[PDB]
């Protein structure tokens, strides 16, 4: 059926402005309604606006109106929806959302019976500099725990990965989470037997792709 | 033998993209004698037979009911021949003249679009002299909600692509207003 | 247009029905006769699904466990049979005029109550020497996800240096775990000598305590 397909992650300075495109495959493009929805970290949905491309009529939230600009060009099949003066607030993941398209007609110009949703866009609004993480070891005190900190990263994401992969059972990494700095931090743990702490290697695989930088750190007991 | 009006002073008008057309031949008929049933408010001016179109039209949007104009309701809604004398008159139902029936609301056509099969080419269909918009198969008879988006993938023997239209609406008002358009042909 | 959803999660066993509510501030049944109210489902790391559009129609591909009703103000999201793919976070999005949103519910799978696994992490050498020092409690595999961690140090509170977060559920076990970590400068914390943090749970009798002390 219908495929919509966003541009890449962004990290923007505060003030300044994003654009976020949606590329639509499958059907005639002009003909149907095509919205932006955005969700803050840890927060609910949020309709930004919408566009029916034939006519070029863009409709916005209250909330948004005067800094959000959605545009549509059917040459290229697709929707671009502008965010100006960005704010810390303005963080979030962008989704473009697409009618079913089978609704008879569009009541008061538009249909929301949003079906297709694009794979998302996130918008890290920050002054920080991209930058890896440092790893610091969480060192084993049955079963024991160990772990590692990676601490002051920015911009999202890091993956984490015990032994190259090798070690998956008992493994948790925790939501990051953004510290007072700007920076971002997060803890990876796993649960081993305390008997293999002898001879048991536990090495932490940290990717950094913003930074292109990928590290190993050996945890040990101290 | 004389002209019956009988046919517009019961039921309740169509819109103006459904202009409801009498076509009279060989009788006699005064004007003035049908417009002493309504309250005339305008009329405009620019025998083998007399055509009368009428319709519910809100007298607020008189300005757009001209063929100067290049508003929505000459271009997508109704247009009267250039070449015949012609009349444009807006009138107001009086309270005695119980039988014509008043719709919902006054709706007319916003905007009337073929978007062709390369996907590319959009069309507006500006409606002819004597005829009906092409969106008439897909606009109702009264248009939902202000700014409904009305649209039809059309077949290979249509031509392909899709017909859209856009409807407006105006509000009812206490006592119907209605358009009457006349052409007479001279022999 | 005001969306009020409830419940603000919802526990659910796996196989029994689960009913989820919508009251809009206004009604959402159109002069057309169809209530403009829909359902959504966000399952973690995803993108937003359809699932009811205009008051109760399915969306293609939709499982015949769910349907919704309702007409006017007040509108329900049924599940007949609850199904671990069906974690998540619902929404109810009416759309009479300029869509809204509700604020969620979160469906989770109800399980037995389960105590967590209490550890805690003295900060390495390592990090001391840049200037910093973190300290790590750890919550492991617990149920439910209400859980208070208080950080103490010389048997004094902390507020206000401390941030925590939470896993998504387990798929298998269906427990929660959690991380506490707090945060000092190198000279703040070479100035005390006991570090605890102090776990309340509904599945442990009293406060469980592990501390160390600096050295
Ligand atoms: C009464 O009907 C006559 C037509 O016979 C019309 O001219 C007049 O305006 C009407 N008056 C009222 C008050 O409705």
């Amino acid at each position: 059926q219908v495929q919509l397909v966003q541009s890449g992650a962004e990290v923007k300075k505060p003030g300044s402005s994003v654009k976020v495109s949606c590329k639509a495959s499958g059907g005639t493009f002009s003909i149907y309604a095509i919205s932006w929805v955005r969700q803050a970290p840890g927060q609910g949905l949020e309709w930004m606006g919408g566009i029916i491309p034939i006519f070029g009529t863009a409709n916005y939230a209250q909330k948004f109106q005067g800094r959000v600009t959605i545009t549509a060009d059917k040459s290229t099949s697709t929707a671009y929806m502008e965010l100006s003066s960005l704010r810390s607030e303005d963080t979030a993941v962008y989704y473009c959302a697409r009618e079913g398209g089978h609704q008879g007609y569009c009541s008061g110009g538009s249909c929301y019976d949003f079906d297709y949703w694009g794979q998302g866009t996130l918008v890290t609004v920050s002054s920080a500099s991209t930058k890896g993480p440092s790893v610091f070891p969480l060192a084993p005190s049955g079963t024991a725990a160990l772990g590692c900190l990676v601490k002051d990263y920015f911009p999202e994401p890091v993956t984490v990965s015990w032994n190259s992969g090798a070690l998956t059972s008992g493994v948790h990494t925790f939501p990051a989470v953004l510290q007072s700095s700007g920076l971002y931090s997060l803890s990876s743990v796993v649960t081993v037997p305390s008997s293999s702490l002898g001879t048991q290697t536990y090495i932490c695989n940290v990717n950094h792709k913003p930074s292109n930088t990928k590290v190993d750190k050996k945890v040990e007991p101290k | 033998v004389e002209c019956d009006f009988s046919p517009l002073l019961s039921g309740t008008p169509p819109q103006v993209y459904n202009f409801k057309r009498l076509v009279f031949t060989n009788c006699n008929y005064n004007l003035t004698k049908l417009l002493s049933l309504f309250s005339v408010n305008d009329f405009t001016c620019s025998y083998s037979s007399l055509i009368l179109d009428y319709f519910s039209y809100p007298l607020s949007m008189k300005s757009d009911l001209s063929v100067s104009s290049a508003g929505p309701i000459s271009q997508f809604n109704y247009k009267q021949s250039f070449s015949n004398p012609t009349c444009l008159i807006l009138a107001t139902v009086p309270h005695n003249l119980t039988t014509i029936t008043k719709p919902l609301k006054y709706s007319y056509i916003n905007k009337c679009s073929r978007f062709l099969s390369d996907d590319r080419t959009e069309v507006p269909q500006l409606v002819n002299a004597n005829q009906y918009s092409p969106c008439v198969s897909i606009v109702p008879s009264t248009v939902w909600e202000d700014g409904d988006y009305y649209r039809k993938q059309l077949s290979p023997l249509e031509g392909g692509g899709w017909l859209v239209a856009s409807g407006s609406t105006v509000a009812m008002t206490e006592q119907l207003q209605m358009g009457f358009g006349i052409t007479v042909q001279y022999g | 247009v005001v969306m009020t959803q409830s419940p603000l999660s919802l526990p659910v066993t796996p196989g029994e029905p689960a009913s989820i509510s919508c009251r809009s501030s206004q009604s959402l049944l159109h002069s057309n006769g169809y209530n403009y109210l829909d359902w959504y489902l966000q399952k973690p790391g995803q993108s937003p699904q359809l699932l009811i559009y205009l008051g109760s129609n399915r969306a293609s591909g939709v499982p015949d466990r769910f349907s919704g009703s309702g007409s006017g103000t007040d509108f329900t999201l049924k599940i007949s049979r609850v199904e671990a793919e069906d974690v998540g976070v619902y929404y109810c999005m009416q759309a009479l005029q300029t869509p809204a949103f509700g604020g969620g519910t979160k469906l989770e799978i109800k399980r037995t109550v389960a105590a967590p696994s209490v550890f805690i992490f003295p900060p390495s050498d390592e990090q001391l020497k840049s200037g910093t020092a973190s300290v790590v409690c750890l919550l492991n595999n617990f149920y439910p996800r209400e859980a208070k961690v208080q950080w103490k140090v010389d048997n004094a509170l902390q507020s206000g240096n401390s941030q925590e977060s939470v896993t998504e559920q387990d798929s298998k076990d269906s427990t929660y775990s959690l991380s506490s970590t707090l945060t000092l400068s190198k000279a703040d914390y070479e100035k005390h000598k006991v570090y605890a943090c102090e776990v309340t749970h509904q599945g442990l009798s009293s406060p469980v305590t592990k501390s160390f002390n600096r050295g």
